[PDB]
RNA sequence: CGAUGUCGGCUCAUCACAUCCUGGGGCUGAAGUAGGUCCCAAGGGUAUGGCUGUUCGCCAUUUAAAGUGGUACGCGAGCUG
RNA sequence: AGCCAGGAUGUUGGCUUAGAAGCAGCCAUCAUUUAAAGAAAGCGUAAUAGCUCACUGGUCGAGUCGGCCUGCGCGGAAGA
């Protein structure tokens, strides 16, 4: 019941220009939120993005339950560039390399709907080449 | 034709009496009786009706389709009826019930009075909604279609008599 | 708009236009627009029909005009009686007789050259058809 | 689908069915997608991709394929009852895996015959290898 | 801006007759430019169609004119900016024979 | 309405149909596609 | 392979010829070799579906006329100049 | 061609509908007001002046509107000239 | 054809933008769980959010579909 994912990177508390509205379109505060994710953040590393999903209950107690950081920002990561690619297939921007790709997806596999971590590492491949990033 | 192949289940107390192209149905809510085509041939088979053409029609199936869906809607009607539900929208718009009488507020300078056929009967849960009860399909169908062009409902803001059912598409007033 | 670039004569005379036509064949496209009716495209027509087709194709492919304006049609002014010579050549026509293949076109699928010769043909006075290619 | 593909399929089954003595039954009149993947992970996580949750159980399709062995799933074609085939080990546990699916928020449409490979019952037999 | 050809011609008879058949016939041409308003009104010719061809042509004149004299009246603002000039106040000053600041 | 003497579906949801001895076009969809043949 | 039933053609010329595109046939040939040249009509619709296929240009066809197979190649056709319909075919002796 | 008198005005019209107004209706880039466009519809209605011989047109001020055409570009054995 | 469900993971693809998250535009337009799912066909927003669609499976249970050639009709079609 409205489980949707709309956050940004953990650094920013309160992170109302991003988001704003969307987070507080129900009877559902800002601040609740915004400690429950601090409370998890205390677990983890600062400045990635994390989802959580959201059932807003009626008796104003909502179940969070939250998942890996992007792959997206991951791999930004593993590339060590913040922008990936534009017109990529005419030029490219960087090369990437399979067994580190492996170690990407070793360790998201418990929360990726995966058995064989080959399939999520062909997944990723396909994410990278598309991302401008021929493996 | 492919209508016209399904035969008409007539339940527990539903009295039909077949006469010609007349066929006259009667069952626990009340009775219709209604005239057929020349070109459909009914016939009662113990539990229920089939219809096909005469020889000779060349719109045979299709008339036969036709008197297939009107006379299941005649089981149907004279079993339980049918109901249309209509809600007016919009501030100041109402509607009551005096016997057989629709007094309809509908924003306009006069009383909108709305006499029903003898089969139909209504009732207003609300202020807003009006739902109406009968025997026969068409003329519940009909009376729901009077009442809603007394106001149609409009573009902009939906205001008006609609059905329930009916979705109201909504125009902006682009600025 | 297509036109001879010299004519041997200046007017022409009128002339009919009976008969059924010659290049009936589509001969260098994959694809082409055959006249079913008969009348004559003037070179305006031609060249409307060209550029819609054109655009249609996105400039991919290739399109063939198979028919040429080279018939000079003379018309008198406004207002002028009927002697006094034959009147000023006007536009250019191409006589078309049934079963002539008015432009041909490939490099594009067939489905692409049909809706480019469908938007080509409602440019056009006399009636088409859409043809292929024959092996033989 | 044209018949060759449909021929394959059928083959494809065939070949399960030899191959994999053990298998369990469900049927999703209100089956969510939530526990339909729930299912596919815990193939997964057992075991290879092998495991499928094919719905091919027409009157003419898994009808057509039983009479090879495992006839006496011909009855069972009426009423939508799906299959979950089990290659290896001797009588793997996720029979009651299905039981808990029932359990666990669904209409009960699956009913749970269980096939009878061991020519049981259709009540659930909890006992199984330890 | 290039007020577009949307010429617009009305038929009627010519003024300063002369003649049964003129008197009753219809051959002068009174042309209209839209979103102009130039009117003209030819008739200097003895069918209508010559006048309307002419009116063409004096459509096409009108608005070369009304170029013309848009034109000129720039040229003449133009040269008025040449005795408007307040040598005084300085937007800004340059020194030097090399312009040397801003 | 729209009334033409070409008269065809602009969209998916328009339909054909002959009503009273005219070709009409009813969308559900969108007015504008209401045509009639005329 | 296409095999294609044919009937010896009874009378020749202009007019007959219009007299059995008409009743939806057309006339042929089969000439070449030493034989002389018979002169065939065909049902249309038969030969037409059969030259819709590529193949019915390159392969060996049999042309079945007085209970006799004979083994041609399609030569030549005489298309109609706007229509979908075949006006004569011209077979060599395979 | 042993004569079928022209333009305009006046008087008196009559018909068509491709409708200016009034009437009905669809769509709208139709909130309302006011529009735009199309469809139906010919019952009735549908300016006065200044200038010019004018028709027209421009202008002034009206009007619900100041329709478009046919009628020997209706109408001189009806008038004007 | 109607009827029941899914229609997901990477991903909210990166930019330039004010913000762009399928739907402002450019390009790539791929890969995974695969009965099936387009880096998105349409609708929806400030951007989201959100509703259909593609496809797919389920029920029903005999025809169905659109191209071609053709005969005869229909609209297009207003005047004193
Ligand atoms: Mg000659
Ligand atoms: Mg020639
Ligand atoms: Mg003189
Ligand atoms: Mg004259
Ligand atoms: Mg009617
Ligand atoms: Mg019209
Ligand atoms: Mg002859
Ligand atoms: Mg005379
Ligand atoms: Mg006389
Ligand atoms: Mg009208
Ligand atoms: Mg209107
Ligand atoms: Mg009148
Ligand atoms: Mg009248
Ligand atoms: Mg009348
Ligand atoms: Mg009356
Ligand atoms: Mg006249
Ligand atoms: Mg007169
Ligand atoms: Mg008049
Ligand atoms: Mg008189
Ligand atoms: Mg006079
Ligand atoms: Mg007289
Ligand atoms: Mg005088
Ligand atoms: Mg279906
Ligand atoms: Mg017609
Ligand atoms: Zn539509």
């Amino acid at each position: 019941q409205a489980y949707v994912k709309l956050q940004v990177a953990a650094g920013m508390a309160n992170p109302s220009p991003p988001v704003g509205p969307a987070l507080g379109q129900q009877g559902v505060n800002i601040m609740e939120f915004c400690k429950a994710f601090n409370a998890k953040t205390d677990s983890i590393e600062k400045g990635l993005p994390i989802p959580v999903v959201i059932t807003v209950y009626a008796d104003r107690s909502f179940t969070f339950v939250t998942k890996t950081p992007p792959a997206a920002v991951l791999l930004k990561k593993a590339a060590g560039i913040k922008s990936g690619s534009g017109k990529p297939n005419k030029d490219k921007v960087g090369k990437i390399s399979r067994a580190q790709l492996q170690e990407i997806a070793q360790t998201k596999a418990a929360d990726m709907t995966g058995a064989d971590i080959e399939a999520m590492t062909r997944s990723i491949e396909g994410t990278a080449r598309s991302m401008g990033l021929v493996v | 034709s492919r209508v016209a192949k399904a035969p008409v289940v007539v339940p527990a107390g539903v009295d039909v009496k077949i006469n010609g192209q007349v066929i006259t149905i009667k069952g626990k809510n009340g009775e219709l009786t209604r005239t057929l085509n020349d070109a459909v041939e009914v016939k009662h088979a113990d539990n229920t009706l089939t219809f096909g053409p005469r020889d000779g029609y060349a719109d045979g199936w299709a008339q036969a389709g036709t008197a297939r869906a009107l006379l299941n809607s005649m089981v149907i009607g004279v079993t339980e009826g049918f109901t249309k539900k209509l809600q007016l929208v919009g501030v100041g718009y109402r509607a009551a019930v005096k016997g057989n009488v629709i007094n309809l507020s509908l924003g306009f300078s006069h009383p909108v009075d709305h006499q029903l056929p003898a089969g139909i009967t209504a009732e207003c849960p609300t202020q807003t909604e009006i739902v109406l009860k009968g025997a026969d399909k068409q003329v519940i169908g009909q009376v729901a279609a009077d009442l809603r062009a007394y106001r149609r409902p409009e573009p902009y803001k939906g205001k008006g008599v609609r059905y329930a059912d009916e979705v109201v598409r909504t125009k902006e007033a682009k600025k | 708009m297509l036109q001879p670039k010299r004519t041997k004569f200046r007017k022409m005379h009128k002339g009919r236009n009976r008969g059924l036509a010659q290049g009936t064949d589509v001969s260098f496209g994959s694809f082409g627009l055959k006249a079913v009716g008969r009348g004559r495209l003037t070179a305006r027509q031609i060249e409307a029909a060209r550029r819609a087709m054109t655009r249609a194709v996105k400039r991919q492919g290739k399109i063939w005009i198979r028919v040429f304006p080279d018939k000079p049609i003379t018309e008198k002014p406004l207002a002028v009686r009927m002697g006094k010579g034959k009147g000023n050549v006007e536009y250019w026509v191409a006589l078309i007789q049934p079963g002539k293949v008015l432009y041909e076109m490939d490099g594009v699928p067939e489905e692409l050259a049909r809706e480019a010769f469908k938007l080509a043909a409602a440019k056009l006075p006399i009636k088409t058809t859409f043809v292929t290619k024959t092996v033989m | 689908a044209l018949n060759l593909q449909d021929k394959q399929a059928i083959v494809a089954e065939v070949s399960e069915v030899a191959k994999g003595a053990l298998s369990a039954v469900v049927a999703d009149s209100r089956g969510v997608t939530v526990d339909k993947m729930t299912e596919l992970r815990k193939a997964g996580r057992e075991a290879g991709v092998y495991m499928r949750v094919v719905r091919n159980t027409l009157l003419r399709r898994a009808v057509e394929g039983t009479p090879f062995e495992c006839l006496k799933d011909a009855f069972v074609g009426p009423t939508l009852i799906a299959y979950s085939m089990e290659h290896p080990g001797a009588a793997a546990r996720l029979f009651k895996e299905f039981a808990k699916a029932n359990a666990k928020f669904e209409v009960k449409a699956a009913a749970f015959e269980g096939e009878l490979i061991p020519a049981s019952q259709i009540d659930r037999l909890a006992t199984l290898p330890t | 801006q290039e007020q577009s050809d949307a010429i617009r011609y009305e038929t009627l008879r010519s003024s300063g007759p002369g003649g049964q058949h003129v008197n009753k016939t219809d051959s002068a041409v009174r042309a209209t430019h839209l979103a102009s308003g130039i009117s003209v009104k030819v008739q200097s010719e003895r069918s209508q169609h010559a006048n309307k061809r002419l009116a063409r042509l004096l459509i096409a004149w009108k608005l070369e004119q009304q170029q013309q004299e848009n034109s000129a009246a720039l040229k003449s603002q133009r040269r008025m900016f040449h005795h408007q000039i307040e040598r005084g106040n300085p937007r800004r000053t340059f020194t030097g024979m090399a312009f040397i600041e801003g | 309405m729209k009334v033409r003497a070409s008269v065809k579906k602009l969209c998916r949801n328009c339909k054909i149909v002959k009503r009273d001895g005219v070709i009409r076009v009813i969308c559900s969809a969108e007015p504008k596609h209401k045509q009639r043949q005329g | 392979m296409f095999t294609i039933n044919a009937e010896v053609r009874k009378e020749q010329g202009k007019g007959a010829s219009r007299r059995l595109r008409a009743a939806n046939k057309f006339p042929a040939i089969i000439y070449g070799g030493k034989e002389a040249p018979l002169a065939i009509e065909l049902d249309h619709d038969k030969v037409m579906n059969m030259q819709a296929k590529a193949e019915f240009y390159s392969e060996v066809l049999t042309i079945v006329v007085d209970g006799k197979e004979i083994k041609v190649k399609a030569q030549d056709v005489q298309r109609h100049p706007y229509k979908p319909k075949l006006q004569h075919i011209d077979f060599v002796r395979a």
